[PDB]
RNA sequence: AGAUGGUAAGGGCCCACGGUGGAUGCCUCGGCACCCGAGCCGAUGAAGGACGUGGCUACCUGCGAUAAGCCAGGGGG
RNA sequence: CGUGAGGGAAAGGUGAAAAGAACCCCGGGAGGGGAGUGAAAUAGAGCCUGAAACCGUGGGCUUACAAGCAGUCACGGCCCC
RNA sequence: GCUGGGGCUAGGAGUGAAAAGCUAACCGAGCCCGGAGAUAGCUGGUUCUCCCCGAAAUGACUUUAGGGUCAGCCUCAGGCG
RNA sequence: GUGGAGCCUGGGAGUGAGGGCGCGAGCGAUAACGUCCGCGUCCGAGCGCGGGAACAACCGAGACCGCCAGCUAAGGCCCCC
RNA sequence: GCCCCAGGCGGUAGGGGAGCGUUCCCGAUGCCGAUGAAGGCCGACCCGCGAGGGCGGCUGGAGGUAAGGGAAGUGCGAAUGCCGGCAUGAGUAACGAUAAAGAGGGUGAGAAUCCCUCUCGCCGUAAGCCCAAGGGUUCCUACGCAAUGGUCGUCAG
RNA sequence: CCCGGUGGAUGGGCCGGGGGUGUAAGCGCCGCGAGGCGUUGAGCCGACCGGUCCCAAUCGUCCGAGGUCU
């Protein structure tokens, strides 16, 4: 059946972009925790 | 049905003792009268393409 | 319990076995040997000594009937031309069954050509 | 003399072929060649290669009596097995032991 | 009337030999701890990156369209 | 892997030296046998050693009227030293 | 009414024609990280050898009754005899 | 009465779910492999050993070890034995 | 007075004593080691009561390390233990819609599975066609068949 | 397990009977036609019951006695 993961690009953006982070205090500290734990991916990627 | 399942592993002389059968009969074969080459009764030599004496197969 | 039933059921139902029968037939008569697997041939002997016997017969009834099955005008023709003429004085027996030594390597069936009669 | 080829890293269940190469353990050369050549086992062909090979072997490198050789001992150890998930129901997976085989077959010209 | 050892489809134990596996031993371009030194960077645009750059380049390193790089000085030979 | 925040692996070792196996043979190839390098090749790259589990292959004893937490004591037999 | 796309409401919070349902496949209080190595009078486990000695399962009191403090009973060292 | 006896002083304990058997009682139904006590024993911890066929506590008897020696305990002495 | 005398020696919890072994420090700028260390396999040989220790044989190829002490991440079978292998079930169930296939020819080492021809069945408000989202090169071609494809596969997303 | 294996009727054919369905097609005639009539109990016909060697069980290969002792 339909299940939870219904890919959409425009809402993956919006949703956990790196400009969604960077406009909230929570998001930034994601961001800062994602560079210092080193990930290559600091936000996940997307397609245009 | 509750799901049956194995009550404790198969010992290793228990289990070459079921495979005992499992022996593999060696296929037996009749010398073709054609070409004198070995091959299953009651078919055709697929060397010569012979049978009963006389052609059938075209090799 | 198949006592005295006649027939193999081919693992397949009633009218893909008659269809079997018909495109087995089709292509005997278009090359008079073909390979098969063996219980095809034997189930296939019956079903092509009754087309070869109304061929013998050769009348236009028997060519409908043969014609209800092989389904071809030119095939038919030829049966009634090539082979009608060459089993004319043969009674039953039109077609032979040989076992190959080599089984089919995909699934290690074993094969045999039927062939029509000389 | 013994000449000897193997079948290193054959893709094949170990077990499966076992039972073909225990077919040929003790027979004459020839005597194995028809046989393998006329055994509906999908091992029997690796076998036939290991045993024609093992024939050149014997011919050329070991120089043997062709007419004497039989198989004097022949086996099949098992290999890596490759291991692949087998996707089953609710979510849970299986992992089969996609098996190969190495095959060995040793030949001595028997005498009398 | 008698007694009996005997056969091994296979199996068991032992021995020899193999395959699988990667424990163990040894090693260490790595890490840990402690002590010493040093201790901010950024609108002259940082940290961190995207993408590109090699004649042929997948990737890491370098670098930035001047793209595994350019200039001057010092070391070196 | 998780939508995501986030969780998070495994994975080192030939050889002194690639000297990494020319070439022949079997094979479609793989792989194998020779040859060769090598101190050594069961050091051959799936590479130091290479254990056990597990798997087979040969040999010795033994087993198809037979009762068993598999052993232990005795006796006998067989085989080996 | 159903559906697409564009958005909003979230954790003792949202939403809910209300089932305590749903809130990223386990929602009478989401998930991740952190406090955190929470606590667990409970369960399981706790790895070499030899030797000497050798219990208890009772009393009292206990928010105590399957846990505890004291005494009983063990051992050890020293002293007395 | 010299005993792994006793006392005192210290360290360390575990134990504080017990059970069966006998006897004396309560409860119970003068039932329970029941429960609860007292005296005692055994097991626990002695499922080490003989007997009771088998069986923790019934009978014998306290297993440092070895011996292809002997005497007895309970219990047995028709065969198993 | 190392030996004799007497007595004792079932054992959980538990108390005590006595040793063995593992890593590392001193001994050690030492000693053993290519005539072979560690390590592995084996012994019916010797030492000890045992933990273990020697010694021997083969493998191994480069470290090991005494007496005598010290210090511990020190001794594993259990923890529905953790990691990793290999088993058992087992050549068993299954091979993922009952829409259905058959034959000839070719390719090719290799053909039920690939290509072609013919015949047959199925969909046809689709199982056909187009767009969007999502997917991200899966598109074409050539080559190849180690793996993947639930078989094969000379084909292929 | 039974049967057969060229000496063979074992199976497929074919033939004949059985049995079933129920008057084939084609043609002729009658109908405007749907249809009807005759040919015609026809045609077809799985197993059933027998015959016929037409087609197949070809040629074949391999195991398997040397008889324990009083
Ligand atoms: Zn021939």
């Amino acid at each position: 059946m339909k299940r939870t993961w219904q890919p959409n690009r425009r809402k993956r953006a919006k949703t956990h972009g790196f400009r969604a982070r960077m406009r909230t205090p929570g998001g930034r500290k994601v961001l800062k925790r994602r560079r210092q734990k080193g990930r290559w991916r600091l936000t996940p990627a997307v397609r245009k | 049905a509750k799901h049956p399942v194995p009550k404790k592993k198969t010992s290793k002389a228990r289990r070459d003792a079921r495979r005992s059968h499992h022996a593999l009969t060696p296929p037996t074969l009749v010398p073709c009268p054609e070409c004198k080459a070995m091959k299953p009764p009651h078919t055709v030599c697929p060397e010569c393409g012979y049978y009963a004496g006389r052609k059938v197969l075209e090799v | 319990m198949r006592h005295l039933k006649s027939g193999r059921k081919l693992n397949r139902h009633s009218s893909h076995r008659l269809a079997l029968y018909r495109n087995q037939a089709k292509s005997l008569l278009t090359h008079g040997r073909i390979t098969t697997t063996v219980p095809k041939a034997k189930e296939l002997r019956g079903f092509v000594d009754h087309l070869i016997h109304l061929a013998k017969r050769g009348d236009l009834h028997a060519r409908r009937l043969v014609l209800r099955d092989l389904q071809d005008v030119k095939l038919v023709r030829k049966l009634f031309d090539e082979i009608a003429p060459r089993y004319r004085d043969r009674q039953g027996g039109y077609t032979r069954v040989l076992k190959l030594a080599e089984r089919r390597r995909g699934d290690g069936a074993p094969l045999a050509l039927v062939e029509l009669v000389e | 003399m013994e000449a000897k080829a193997i079948a290193r890293y054959v893709r094949i269940s170990p077990r499966k072929v076992r039972l073909v190469v225990d077919l040929i353990r003790g027979k004459s050369l020839e005597e194995a060649r028809n046989i393998l050549r006329y055994t509906n086992k999908r091992g029997a062909y690796f076998v036939a290669k290991v045993l024609e090979s093992a024939a050149a072997n014997a011919v050329n490198n070991h120089d043997m009596l062709e007419d004497r050789l039989y198989v004097k001992a022949a086996y099949v150890d098992e290999g890596p097995a490759l291991k692949r998930v087998l996707p089953r129901a609710r979510g849970r997976a299986d992992i089969i032991k996609k098996r190969t085989s190495h095959i060995t077959v040793i030949l001595g010209e028997k005498h009398g």
